[PDB]
């Protein structure tokens, strides 16, 4: 019923935000809505996570229309502030992406919640 | 047949003259390749 | 129009990068028979050949050939219709097993052939990327088949 | 060794293209066709019998 | 419409195709969009490119929601 | 490439309803229901005749996996012009359009989707095109929407589910006719990502044999898609 | 036809 | 247009009559399709203004008429005789082609036979082929009651 | 054992009787199932013996929905109720089983039967289709599944004419048009005063 | 009661074929098409056995205005054909001249 859906539980948050912070060591993540996009359309993405807190929400729901196109999960976390927080930014954030990239030494942690997004979805 | 020619028609016609040598000579020459493996 | 079958993307050149543990392998009606000879058990036999679990695979040919071969042949039948041992349906007329088996190893590169008949196996030597099975002295063996 | 194998199997590689078809990456940029052409009477495809 | 104008945003409204085309976009491709009649038109590239960014959260927050408010557009 | 001041031939492919432009490049074309607009942003090629002047869309092997089984040299297509097809998950008018192209306007579409917020825009799309069917339903439940759905020639599923298999088949006992056609995509990633892609594809054609599906044929998709492939069968109501 | 043709005049 | 004056939206369908718009059989197909139609609903402001282009549409078509009518009014004055034979709209469009009614007048009968079809004629002429044998004079009535090579001549 | 089969048309509920039941044992036979595509044939199994178009459109998407829920509508309770004989127990075909206990509900006195049998029988109406109604005014199925499915499409949607912009692209592409127009028209009438 | 019964008792797909005497400008744009493979030295095509179609039509592409700056060309570089179109193209030029001087030259 909410714009906002589906938004994780606290823990799902927390392997989310582990995976995101991996990520962004490993220069396989993007960071922002615009760069979500961009990934989206390459058909380079894992999946997305985004904030439910978005002020106002609405500016990120593009998305999720462009995400279930083509057949990619996708999750809103309750915090942007949070979110920028594992991402490594100095700001807050809205929306990231997770470059697909089938070397990387964090696939299986990848993987591993992008089977939890599908069973929320 | 025989035709007199305006300047831009003639350029055109060269050039097609030059495609097919090249075309020809391009596909002359793979076929010696082949034919000698 | 022309019609020139794919290379499957599973062969690197004849090397077959896809067939992998758990194994999948087709059963030929000679394989249970000779298994039976040797006092050798179909599914761990091929799990003592290749190290690994198998998951044995019988089609509505084979199935029909060893009901036809009769009341000798009793005990093949009920080896054959263990719970572990899968079946394969067939949409071709013909209930000769040889080329059936044959047109399915062309077209899905998964699977391992069981059968000592000599004929039938010349055909699948031929054919890149198919590791071979076979009943041998005291146990199974398998030909090509790199990891091993 | 080492680089003599490293020599061979990029070569490998090359090869791998012309006997199949392999994936790059997908679509780089605007789709401009099919830059080799397309072959309308041929068919790459297994049949089932 | 309060962000540029009501003229200029059925131009570009027009110019996507929809507005739902037009949301879809990243900012960069509405830049561009309206860079054939200088819709959003160093320094004056440099407002162009931010005003570009603006008209495409504009652009959003007139598709999905039910009944878009002016609260918003003022603001930004 | 095909830069906007290009022009092209235009000459038809070996499937009916499909073209080729040719050029220092080839594209796969099909002809415009509606013309004057592009559903996504495709190119578009308008050519005039006798004066008339009637449009093509450029097909994208990229974005439109049925056109990269056309790419791959698929050997039949039951697709074609006055025909009824079913698509199922028909996200959006991607292909649905194109497949649309293909049927004419004598034939029909039957475009099935689940979610809510792609059905918009299949629904807008889809009145373009007055061929087009659009079906905002689970396809796993096909007696819902027994009511707007006849027979059809040929139903393709777009579905990227585990239980793809079920999905069609009970949408072709339905549906389907006796001699008649199914296309299916399938990507092993999403029905098992476990096994190697192959193991997966063999396995769905099994469900497919028990379903009185019989195939007829099978491609990959590379070098459009890695781990895809398009099968290609017939159904025998009365048995295999 | 263009080898068929032979140009006249030439200018 | 006329439908859209008489008929605003598809719910007045079942009580407007069409008939001195449309005949019998047209009307009731439009009306069977206004209950089972496509379409969404439209609010009064989007009726008023699709009117307006619609009132523009049925204007326009008038204005045509009187200008078709006046068109005939100037021909049969400047060139009466041509009026009777060739006929008023291929009469205009001979003079307008030539640009005067001297122009054309100074032009051969040959050249009028094949004014309207340079394209087909210098073509035809350069490549060695049949030339056109009608030109803008095929739309007289003249030449659509003749039948065969008899058209030509 | 099946008497009457109901089917369901976007024009109206149809009813047909069963004379001769296909051999149940022999169904998967090819003959059988030649017979289903054979008008010829599947006649001789079965008429239409009801029909009751809807009143509009309103109507049809309530039962297009009441049907899609496996629930029986006023209307689907009368032309049951006109038609099956209150009798042991009469045997109705339908497609779908979770329509079967609603059914059981209003009419005690009929048994449902959804096995392949009926279903076969189901896939014959369908594929005439508007052949079997003997020339009765069904309209054309096809026209009539397209209007029904936008409208059971857009109605879980919850479309809005609200949302549509189409109407401003609409009022853009015209707007400039007369200025094109007005400069054009306006320049004609300076060079036909000019004159003057 | 009253009652009326008693008383009512007593193509689409097809493409324009070509002219006879088809243009001279036609022919050349499929002269090209056929030895497309010789135009440029580092493009090579599938090897096609490629003959004239009884059907076809010579169309001009659209370009979306989002590619405004990727795919679209300007209009003084457009041209009615494909020959002239690659008149144009200065690269083109120069490699045909070399090749068809040392062609020549062999010869
Ligand atoms: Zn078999």
């Amino acid at each position: 019923n909410p714009k906002a859906f589906p938004l994780a539980d606290a823990a799902l948050t927390q392997q989310i935000l582990d995976v995101v912070q991996q990520a962004a060591n490993l220069r396989q993540l993007k960071k922002g809505a615009n760069e979500a996009t961009k990934t989206l359309n390459r058909g380079i993405s894992e999946f997305i996570i985004m904030a439910a807190d978005c002020e106002p929400i609405e500016i990120l729901l593009h998305l999720p229309l462009l995400c279930e196109d083509k057949n990619v999960p996708y999750v809103f976390v309750p915090s942007r502030v949070a979110l920028g927080r594992a991402c490594g930014v100095s700001r807050p954030v809205i929306a990231a992406s997770i470059t697909t990239n089938d070397a990387s030494a964090i696939k299986t942690q990848i993987y591993a919640v992008k089977d939890k997004i599908e069973t929320l979805l | 047949r025989a035709v007199v020619l305006g300047g831009d028609e003639k350029k055109a016609r060269s050039f097609i003259q030059k495609v097919l040598t090249i075309s020809k000579a391009k596909d002359s020459k793979r076929k010696e390749q082949k034919a000698s493996q | 129009t022309r019609n020139i079958p794919q290379v499957s993307s599973a062969l690197f050149f004849q090397y077959n990068q896809a067939i992998k543990p758990p194994y999948q392998v087709l059963i030929d009606t000679n394989f249970i028979n000779f298994s039976i000879q040797k006092k050798v058990d179909i599914v761990r036999g091929m799990m003592d050949c290749l190290l690994a679990k198998c998951n044995p695979l019988i089609t509505d040919c084979v199935m029909a050939e060893l009901e036809k071969l009769g009341p000798k042949y009793r005990i093949a039948l009920k080896l054959a219709r263990d719970p572990r041992i899968k079946r394969l349906s067939c949409s071709h007329k013909g209930t000769y097993a040889d080329d059936c088996l044959v047109h399915r190893v062309l077209q899905h590169k998964c699977y391992i052939v069981a059968t000592n008949d000599a004929g039938l196996k010349q055909r699948i030597r031929k054919i890149p990327g198919i590791p071979l099975m076979s009943v041998g002295g005291h146990a199974y063996v398998i030909e090509k088949l790199p990891d091993v | 060794s080492r680089v003599k194998k490293r020599k061979k199997y990029q070569k490998a590689q090359k090869k791998l293209k012309s006997v199949r078809a392999v994936y790059s990456g997908g679509q780089s940029g605007v789709y401009e066709g099919e830059k080799t052409g397309i072959k309308k009477g041929l068919t790459r495809s297994v049949k089932f019998k | 419409s309060e962000l540029i104008g009501e003229v200029i945003g059925a131009r570009l409204i027009s110019h996507a195709g929809s507005l739902t085309n037009l949301s879809k976009q990243a900012a960069s491709t509405v830049q561009i969009l309206g860079a054939e009649k200088a819709l959003f038109r160093k320094n004056k590239g440099r407002i162009s490119r931010y005003l570009a960014n603006k008209c495409s959260m504009a652009s959003r927050i007139d598709n999905y929601s039910e009944e878009p408010s002016n609260v918003f557009g003022s603001v930004l | 490439g095909a830069r906007g001041g290009a022009k092209v031939v235009i000459e038809p492919h070996r499937h009916a309803g499909v073209y080729i432009a040719r050029g220092k490049e080839d594209l796969l074309v099909t002809k415009n229901m509606a013309p004057g607009e592009s559903v996504y942003g495709e190119k578009r090629i308008s050519v005039e005749e006798p004066p008339t002047k009637v449009e093509y869309r450029v097909w994208n092997p990229f974005r439109s996996k049925l056109a990269a089984g056309i790419m791959g040299g698929l050997d039949e297509l039951f697709i074609a012009p006055g025909k009824k097809v079913l698509y199922l998950g028909a996200a959006s008018g991607t292909s649905v359009s194109h497949v649309s192209d293909v049927v004419g306007p004598e034939g029909v579409v039957y475009a099935v989707e689940f979610s809510h917020r792609p059905g918009r825009e299949l629904i807008s799309m889809a009145k373009k095109r007055p061929n087009i069917i659009p079906i905002i339903e689970d396809a796993r439940h096909p007696q819902k929407y027994r009511m707007l759905i006849g027979m059809v020639d040929c139903v393709f599923a777009d579905v990227a589910q585990p239980d793809q298999a079920r999905i069609i088949a009970l949408n072709s006992h339905m549906f389907l006719k006796d001699q008649g056609g199914v296309v299916i995509s399938i990507k092993a990633n999403c029905i098992d990502s476990t096994v190697d892609a192959e193991t997966v594809f063999a396995r769905e054609v099994q469900k497919l044999r028990e379903e009185r599906i019989k195939p007829l044929e099978q491609l990959t998709l590379e070098p459009y898609e890695r781990d895809h492939c398009i099968v290609v069968g017939r159904y025998m109501r009365s048995g295999l | 036809e263009d080898e068929d043709e032979e140009e006249v005049l030439a200018m | 247009a006329r439908i859209i004056l008489t008929m605003g939206i598809r719910s007045k369908a079942s009580e407007t009559d069409l008939s001195e718009i449309l005949p019998e059989e047209i009307e009731e197909r439009v009306k069977t399709a206004a209950e089972v139609s496509m379409g969404t609903e439209i609010t009064q402001t989007d009726l008023d203004n699709i009117n307006a282009l619609a009132e523009q549409i049925v204007e326009f078509a008038a204005y045509r008429e009187q200008l078709s009518n006046y068109l005939s009014a100037r021909m049969k004055a400047i060139a009466p005789n041509l009026t009777q034979l060739v006929g008023e709209l291929v009469g205009a469009r001979l003079i307008a082609h030539s640009g005067s009614l001297i122009s054309l007048a100074k032009s051969p009968a040959s050249t009028i036979q094949i004014l309207g079809a340079e394209k087909a004629l210098f073509r035809a002429l350069k490549t060695k082929h049949d030339t056109p044998k009608y030109g803008l004079l095929y739309h007289a009535s003249l030449v659509g009651q003749a039948t065969g090579k008899n058209k030509g001549k | 054992p099946i008497e009457y089969l109901l089917f369901e048309e976007p024009t109206g509920y149809a009813v047909f009787k069963v004379k001769l039941q296909q051999d149940d044992i022999g169904s998967r036979l090819k003959e059988v199932q030649e017979q289903i595509n054979d008008f010829g044939a599947f006649t001789k199994l079965i008429e239409l013996v009801s029909f009751a178009p809807f009143k509009g459109a309103a109507e049809a998407l309530e039962n297009a929905n009441d049907i899609s829920e496996g629930l029986v509508s006023e209307s689907l309770k009368a032309i049951l109720d006109l038609n099956l004989p209150k009798a042991k127990n009469i045997t109705l075909a339908i497609s779908d089983k979770n329509l079967g206990p609603s059914i059981k509900e209003e009419f005690p006195y009929v048994d449902c039967i959804s096995n392949e049998l009926a279903q076969d029988l189901i896939r014959g109406v369908r594929l005439h289709g508007e052949k079997l109604f003997k020339g009765l005014q069904s309209g054309d199925l096809e026209r009539a599944q397209l209007g029904l499915g936008h409208a059971y499409s857009r109605a879980k949607v919850k479309f809005s004419v609200q949302k549509n912009d189409n109407h401003i692209i609409q009022a853009i592409a015209l707007l400039d048009q007369l200025d094109k127009d007005i400069n054009t028209f306006a320049m004609r009438v300076k060079e036909w005063y000019g004159w003057h | 009661l009253e009652t009326g019964f008693d008383a009512l008792a007593n193509d689409w797909f097809t493409l324009p074929k070509p002219d006879d005497n088809m243009r001279r400008e036609v022919q050349r744009d499929l002269l090209l098409i056929k030895h497309r493979a010789a135009l440029d030295p580092k493009r090579h095509y599938k090897k096609q056995r490629w003959e004239v179609p009884e059907r076809f039509a010579i169309g001009t592409i659209i370009e979306d205005k989002s590619e405004f700056y990727s795919s679209r060309m300007n209009r003084k570089e457009r041209k009615s054909t494909i020959l002239e179109t690659l008149m144009g193209d200065e690269a083109s030029n120069k490699y045909f001249k070399r090749k068809y001087n040392e062609i020549q030259e062999k010869s």
